[PDB]
């Protein structure tokens, strides 16, 4: 968002960090934990609002900072949630955080999904692997604002059945969601012994309950699945002007100075922290190299 | 615009008077062939006719190695390390370096203004000087040869003195405080300025139009030239650490030996290094040396929306200071088919 | 580094300028200050003060550790300014230095040496208060270098002995024999068939009359302790040498500043030759014999002070152990270790 | 308290001396318990359980291989300190076999102790982290010890000395005098000491890992300035004598 | 960027398909030597190889004569005249005219967006075409020769068809709706594009750098050239009324014959007319013809902060359409001393 004096401090320092406390730790998968945070400043906690799809810079003191997307809805005011996978140094230190500990956060950064201009149209969310958390934010924003959006579909896929993000929440939500114009599809790709569904999301796009001409599509996951998902969506009649995807590059600041999250070419040179992380379909089509 | 003439015998007196405003940084000779911006104690050390500096003028605002925060790990607290910056004068800035400073201002004085950059940018007085082209200078191709703004005083070379352009109120104050040393510009000095401009335009090595360079670079990303020139590359990053318009930095948190205190550090980075694109899990978005080598060309030839220029200004530091004798302009002209 | 530079310059037929030689002597004095202060305060002080580590002596003997750190930092800062670093100096090139510091840095170095002279005095007093054990009293053959010029120093062309004779540096292997024992990776040395000692006490005994200043005053006062018979006088001799070398470094800095500005390095062309340089290390005589053939090293011979001192160490530990025979094993172990540490042994230089 | 042990293989003790001469080492005593460090401590036990083991020196004795196997058994983290432990040091400059060197130095005599050619510690055990230099910088020790005390680990360096050389504004010796500077392939952290004193880098901190040390480009640059192949190979193998990349990469450009 | 190719035999079919998106405006021949942007009913009338149009492309957004308001004088009320602008396609816009449209966008959409301009600008699709310069074109000196953005489709001339650049989602939709008529770009087409760029660069009359033109104009405002060229001037204003980047308009309130109703009208204005700088009491801030003549040069050579280029794009309309045979570029080069 455009929060003043709390996103850049009264000292006008964009690198200034806010003190937050971890209240709940929940292990989703083996290398995955869901963290519930709140700002130790009550006014800052009550004033901090974000957009679905935006990210924050989580500074573990003495180790470094990492960019994490927000998975909770912005209308759950006071608290925000982060889902973090153990990939290396900083995340190894993060996974040792027990409730009641204090960590530093600045944000929110980037542009989220344009959920304000998605008013009065269907929602199709396609989440692969770790991309469920930003789409969890979008999904919970849609569920809190159900009267605004039409039929919504949530496709969540993972390599194994134990690596599905928010499997318990989405499985518990499926009842009364099927009656509330919400369809949840959860599938695995490399697990042929999984009792549930199997296959890639492009197989389950046909099983969606969304009107193809009036649907907003949000895709999050590895860059390699994007081309196949684009082919499937274009074949079924989803308009290319409504397809949105998220990309990841190396980030050190999140404000546009370190120059590490660069994509594109000399014709269209862009930065993830300033021009994304949400990109449109035509941006992905025009310049190669944004995928893989 | 206000035009004043500084006679040849009052130049050193004016430079001495510039020390009353603050610290004076002017180009001096650090080795037999290399220059740099160093602090002035003796005014006779200033080299008015130099080609380029071993370090760009961005080192005064975008410092090469800077301490951002000091922290206590117990009671998590990051305290910003900003000192009171006193006014200083950067003398001898070429027009290409002035445009590079403007480009870096667009990068670092954006919607999130960098406090460390802005504090030092406020207190800096940029006095520009004229120059004669070298074999490595192509600022005419990038349109950074004549500066419009971004300075306070600009010194133009005349046979019998200098011509001073005043662009800001700070330059007006500098001229009006030492008005005893300045004179009035006649038609003869204007004619001499015109002659110097003609000679400067004649002294450039290349005279070409590079409008379609970005699109040809996009269309020719699978050229054999990239492999050929990347096999020569040392991955030393001098082309980025000496580039005036390179924004990249690397951050590191250093913990003191007590385990409680420490600091966060910021240093210049290069895209030629392996870890510039490493994204954890082993994936590098520029995994080969050819990829990083081409990424530098793509980044430098990109278009700056706020200014209308490329991020490359044309100083030739990447070509002159390359230890592997790799020509940036030569490879760009290979892409354009002009060789 | 400086002995190798001397050997290489002698081999290639090059003569350094006087100011460059003075700056090299200042760097060598910095090495001697650091090594002697480090030895005295962190290796032979804790076993005299009843500890097992200098890190356990932070609260009780605070002032002693503070002066230790100040002397060590002075030596380290001299080496950082002149050489590239305190360990493995890189600024010392063939024919001079890669880059010499500014004049104000040399003035600050002189001021810090002046400030550190009282610390050297306190160190000498503290180590004069200690004890020379009488179990190791015996006649010692002391070998030391004859200084070049008319002052106590490190560079020399002749090697003196307590027996009175003196021989040229290049003729060292005619009078010193290196033999390999079946219990150590080092080569023991013999002088006329007998073990000998090199070090600070040998330096004092051989070249005492060349001292000048507070060092000469302290030596004249405490000559009774500095008898060339007890190996435990080496620590006190090291303190006396610190006292001397601070003033010597001040004087050398004055000599160098008299000829400012200084060109950092002279162009040396590598002709063939054979150079032997015997400079006096903090622990004794260092012999470097290098033969150069077509810009390359063809013959290298290094004899280090500890290799010189090992045979005398064995003999004196034998007499100490026979004096403290059949006692408690711990007491014998600690006293034998104190005898060995009196020789400031560098085992690494023994094997080279 | 973190249990730290410093062990000495065949070394000059430069790394232990560098750690001992730091004034910040006094801050390590209240936060860490030094188990084995014979240079400063006398009550140190060799066979004890240590949280972090710092190993100095090359493996030039059979007893040293037994000691490093014991250390790997007894340590949760094994850190190789210095060029001797990381890449064999300058003792591995010569490729001549052990018996030739032994005959040249010690003659035909017996010592009853078994020596071996200098090899890095990584050949006999698994070193989790490395500290580079000869001797390593005080900043490297500070960063490593502090990150270990916080529970993290140091970040490996994959950038050349040229980065710190260009941050400090040092004149480039390779561009001006054509000197054989190994800086473009040597790991940073020394703040470009030798190029700042007018000397050329000899690569004490070691060549960059992760297969991004370009000896072929540097060999071509040296070849343009008039150097034979063997001079370049010896220069690069001064501290990188156990590197299999150097010979292949230089022979590629000279073929 | 998308680099689709249009074969030579599908060009007219694609132009016919463009009429499904709205009204098509393309350059047609109005007289023997003059062109203009006119509405297309027969596709064969489009002239792909033309030099310039008698009227700039700004007439579709900044209309030559527009009715802003209608009013009742009783109960004073001004009602805006905004009609529903249906989408239209402007085909054949040269790169200089695209840059001129960008400059006019900066003028008319900066802080108080012009509603009349904006409603028509948002509904216009700018399809650009390549061109070969003639004696009057100096768009390479003003750096408006190759377009970066501001278009949806750009047609590049090939011996066996066209090369189409797609820079907007609207162009993506236009290409994807008629993808049957388009093909894939090969290396041969890239080589042909490179050859055409080299030939276009060789076809320009002037190859000079004009960095110091503004400062030389400022220094030489008392030149005899101004008098000698103003004595030729007819004060007809064609140089302003046929200039793509001229913002000036004159407003007038016309009262109907009932005395109660009326309208407020807006038309293009020229600074060459007497009343452009005339204030009450008879004071004209450009009183003589020489003053207005010099003011046009000063205004056109001014620097645009938002874009980074001059307000003159280099089309040559002021030189080609001057009935008094006054050369704009010739006078500018006389000011620079290049004559
Ligand atoms: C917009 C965005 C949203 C993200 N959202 C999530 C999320 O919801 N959950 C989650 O588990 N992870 C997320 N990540 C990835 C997360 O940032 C990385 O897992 C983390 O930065 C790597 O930590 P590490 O300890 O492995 O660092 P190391 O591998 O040790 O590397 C150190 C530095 O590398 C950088 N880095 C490494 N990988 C990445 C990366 N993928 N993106 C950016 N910087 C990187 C960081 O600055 C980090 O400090 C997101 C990344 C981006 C760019
Ligand atoms: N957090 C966010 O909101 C967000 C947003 C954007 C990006 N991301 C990033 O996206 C990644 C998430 O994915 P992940 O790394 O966890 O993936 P992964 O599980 O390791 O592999 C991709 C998964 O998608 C399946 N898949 C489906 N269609 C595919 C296709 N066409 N090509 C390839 N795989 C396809 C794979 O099947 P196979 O195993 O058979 O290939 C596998 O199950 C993370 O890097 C995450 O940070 C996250
Ligand atoms: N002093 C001393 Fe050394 Ni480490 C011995 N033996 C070499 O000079
Ligand atoms: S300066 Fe030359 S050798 Fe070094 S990284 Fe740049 S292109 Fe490669
Ligand atoms: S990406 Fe490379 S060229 Fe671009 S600013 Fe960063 S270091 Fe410089
Ligand atoms: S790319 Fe080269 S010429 Fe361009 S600004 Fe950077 S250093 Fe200068
Ligand atoms: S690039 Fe241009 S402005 Fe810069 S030094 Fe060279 S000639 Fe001067
Ligand atoms: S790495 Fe260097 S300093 Fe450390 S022990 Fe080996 S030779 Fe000595
Ligand atoms: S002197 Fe050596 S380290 Fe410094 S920039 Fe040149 S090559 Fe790199
Ligand atoms: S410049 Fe090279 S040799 Fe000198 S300290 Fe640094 S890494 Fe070691
Ligand atoms: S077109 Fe020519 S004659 Fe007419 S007003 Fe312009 S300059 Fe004068
Ligand atoms: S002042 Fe003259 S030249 Fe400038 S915009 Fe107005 S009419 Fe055009
Ligand atoms: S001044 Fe003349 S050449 Fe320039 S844009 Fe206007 S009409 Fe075209
Ligand atoms: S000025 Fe340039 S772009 Fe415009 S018509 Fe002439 S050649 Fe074409
Ligand atoms: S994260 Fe630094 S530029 Fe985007
Ligand atoms: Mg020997």
């Amino acid at each position: 968002m455009m929060l003043p004096k709390e996103i850049m401090m009264p000292n006008d320092n964009p690198y200034a960090l806010h003190r937050v406390k971890v209240l709940k730790v929940y292990s989703l998968t083996e290398t995955e934990k869901l963290f519930l945070f709140r700002f130790e400043d009550p006014e800052l906690a009550e004033k901090w609002t974000f957009k679905p799809g935006q990210f924050v810079q989580l500074t573990i003191p003495g180790v470094g900072e990492v960019p994490i997307s927000i998975c909770s809805s912005p209308m759950r005011k006071g608290f925000f949630e982060l889902c973090i996978r153990k990939a290396g140094r900083v995340t190894t230190v993060v996974h040792r955080l027990k409730p009641g500990d204090t960590v530093l956060v600045r944000g929110p950064y980037g542009n989220g999904f344009p959920v304000d201009e998605w008013e009065g149209m269907d929602l199709l969310l396609i989440a692969a692997g770790l991309g469920t958390a930003p789409l969890r934010s979008v999904f919970l924003y849609a569920m809190d604002n159900r009267w605004k959006y039409g039929n919504i579909t949530f496709i969540n896929t993972a390599r194994y059945g134990k690596d599905l993000l928010f499997y318990k929440e989405l499985e518990a939500m499926k009842d009364l969601a099927e009656a509330e114009n919400v369809k949840i599809i959860q599938s695995v790709t490399r697990d042929p012994n999984w009792p549930g569904l199997k296959g890639r999301p492009q197989q389950f796009i046909v099983e969606a309950n969304t009107n193809p001409k009036n649907t907003a599509v949000a895709i999050c996951g590895p860059p390699r699945m994007y081309k196949s998902v684009f082919e499937a969506l274009i074949n079924y009649g989803y308009r290319p002007e409504n397809i949105f995807v998220t990309l990841e590059r190396r980030m050190k600041c999140g404000i546009g100075k370190c120059g590490h999250c660069n994509v594109g070419t000399s014709t269209s040179w862009k930065y993830i922290c300033k021009d994304g992380p949400v990109f449109t379909y035509f941006d992905i089509v025009s310049t190669p190299g944004l995928l893989d | 615009m206000r035009y004043v003439k500084l006679p040849k015998e009052n130049t050193y007196e004016f430079l001495e008077r510039l020390k009353d405003w603050g610290k004076l940084y002017a180009p001096v000779k650090i080795s037999d062939k290399f220059y740099d911006f160093r602090e002035i104690d003796d005014v006779r050390k200033i080299e008015f006719h130099y080609n380029r500096t071993i370090m760009p003028p961005k080192k005064f605002f975008f410092k090469p190695r800077e301490k951002l925060f000091e922290f206590d790990i117990s009671k998590p607290e990051y305290r910003e390390v900003i000192e009171e910056v006193e006014p200083f004068i950067i003398f001898g800035v070429h027009a290409c370096d002035i445009y590079g400073l403007k480009i870096l201002d667009t990068v670092y004085l954006d919607e999130f203004p960098d406090k460390y950059y802005k504090v030092r940018r406020e207190k800096g007085i940029i006095i520009g000087i004229s120059c004669m082209p070298d074999e490595y200078c192509f600022c005419n191709l990038r349109e950074t040869d004549f500066a419009d703004d971004g300075f306070d005083l600009f010194f133009h070379e005349l046979p019998d003195g200098w011509l001073v352009r005043v662009g800001t109120p700070t330059g007006h104050r500098l001229v009006d405080k030492n008005i005893k040393l300045f004179e009035e510009v006649t038609d003869k000095d204007i004619c001499a300025f015109r002659d110097f401009e003609k000679r400067r335009q004649q002294a450039f090595k290349y005279h070409e139009d590079w409008g379609n360079l970005r699109y040809l670079l996009e269309l020719e990303m699978e050229h054999p030239m990239w492999d050929e020139e990347a096999d020569k590359c040392l991955a030393c990053g001098i082309c980025n650490t000496t580039c005036p318009t390179c924004r990249c930095y690397e951050v590191q948190d250093i913990v003191n030996l007590d385990g409680v205190t420490g600091y966060r550090e910021r240093r210049w980075d290069s895209c030629q290094f392996r870890s510039h694109g490493l994204v954890a899990g082993g994936h590098n978005f520029r995994p080969t040396k050819k990829d990083r080598f081409r990424n530098r060309y793509l980044c430098k030839n990109a278009y700056n929306e706020k200014l209308g220029l490329s991020y490359c200004v044309g100083c030739g530091r990447c070509t002159a200071f390359c230890p592997a004798n790799i020509s940036f302009v030569g490879n760009l002209r290979r892409i354009l088919g002009l060789e | 580094k400086l002995t190798a530079l001397e050997a290489a310059e002698k081999a290639v037929g090059f003569v350094p300028r006087e100011e460059i030689q003075a700056l090299r002597e200042v760097l060598y004095i910095g090495d001697m200050i650091e090594s002697h202060a480090l030895h005295l305060y962190l290796l032979v002080l804790p076993d005299y003060r009843g500890y097992s580590s200098p890190l356990k002596m932070v609260n009780e003997y605070k002032r002693e550790i503070e002066i230790a750190l100040k002397l060590k930092n002075l030596g380290t800062w001299m080496m950082d300014i002149l050489g590239s670093r305190a360990i493995h100096q890189e600024n010392a090139v063939l024919g001079g230095f890669g880059k010499l510091p500014e004049k104000s840095v040399l003035e600050k170095m002189k001021a810090e040496l002046r400030e550190a002279l009282p610390l050297a005095e306190y160190t000498f007093e503290l180590f004069a208060k200690l004890e020379q054990y009488s179990e190791v009293e015996g006649p010692i053959t002391h070998l030391a270098v004859k200084p070049r010029g008319d002052a106590y120093g490190i560079y020399g062309d002749y090697i003196k002995a307590s027996d009175g004779e003196e021989f040229p540096s290049e003729k060292y292997r005619d009078y010193i024999k290196e033999f390999v024992v079946e219990h150590s990776f080092a080569k023991h040395s013999h002088y006329k068939g007998r073990p000998f000692m090199v070090g600070a006490i040998s330096r004092v005994i051989n070249n005492a009359d060349l001292l000048y200043g507070k060092a000469k005053e302290l030596y004249e006062a405490n000559k009774d302790l500095l008898k060339g018979t007890n190996p435990f006088a080496n620590n006190l001799a090291q303190a006396l040498e610190i006292v001397y070398f601070i003033e010597r470094a001040i004087d050398l800095l004055d000599e160098a500043l008299a000829k400012w500005p200084i060109k950092p390095r002279d162009e040396v062309e590598i002709k063939d030759g054979f150079g032997v340089s015997t400079t006096e290390a903090p622990r004794g005589i260092l012999v470097y014999a290098l033969k150069v053939e077509n810009g390359r090293v063809s013959y290298a011979d290094i004899i280090t002070p500890t290799a010189f001192n090992l045979a005398m160490m064995e003999e004196h530990v034998r007499m100490m152990a026979e004096k403290h025979y059949n006692d408690d094993p711990e007491r014998l172990k600690i006293l034998a270790e104190m005898v060995v540490r009196a020789y400031d042994p560098c085992i690494s230089c023994s094997v080279h | 308290k973190v249990r730290i042990g410093f062990y000495a293989l065949t070394s000059c003790y430069g790394c232990q001396l560098q750690l001992a001469m730091m004034d910040e080492l006094l801050q390590l005593i209240p936060n860490a318990e030094i188990v084995c460090w014979f240079m400063i401590d006398r009550d140190s036990i060799e066979d004890e359980k240590v949280d972090i083991a710092f190993i100095e020196g090359s493996v030039s004795t059979e007893e040293e291989v037994e000691l490093v196997k014991k250390i790997r058994e007894n340590a949760k983290i094994v850190v190789a300190v210095g060029a001797c432990a990381v890449q064999g040091g300058v003792q591995s400059w010569s490729e001549k076999p052990l018996e030739e060197l032994w005959k040249k130095v010690y003659g035909d005599a017996k010592v009853k102790f078994q020596p071996k050619k200098a090899e890095p510690v990584s050949k006999y055990i698994k070193v989790d982290y490395n500290i580079y230099g000869c001797p390593p910088e005080k900043k490297d020790f500070l960063y490593a010890l502090g990150t270990f005390l916080i529970g993290s680990w140091p970040e490996d360096i994959d950038y050349p000395v040229c980065l710190e050389c260009r941050l400090n504004g040092h004149p480039c010796i390779l561009l001006e005098k054509g000197e054989p500077c190994l800086g473009p392939v040597t790991r940073a952290g020394c703040n470009a000491r030798c190029p700042g004193f007018g000397v050329a880098c000899i690569g004490c901190r070691g060549a960059i890992g992760y297969d991004v040390a370009w000896f072929d480009s540097l060999a071509k640059v040296f070849k343009e300035k008039g150097m034979t192949k063997e001079e370049i190979i010896e220069r690069m193998k001064m501290f990188n004598g156990h590197d299999e990349r150097v010979e292949k990469m230089v022979e590629k450009i000279f073929s």
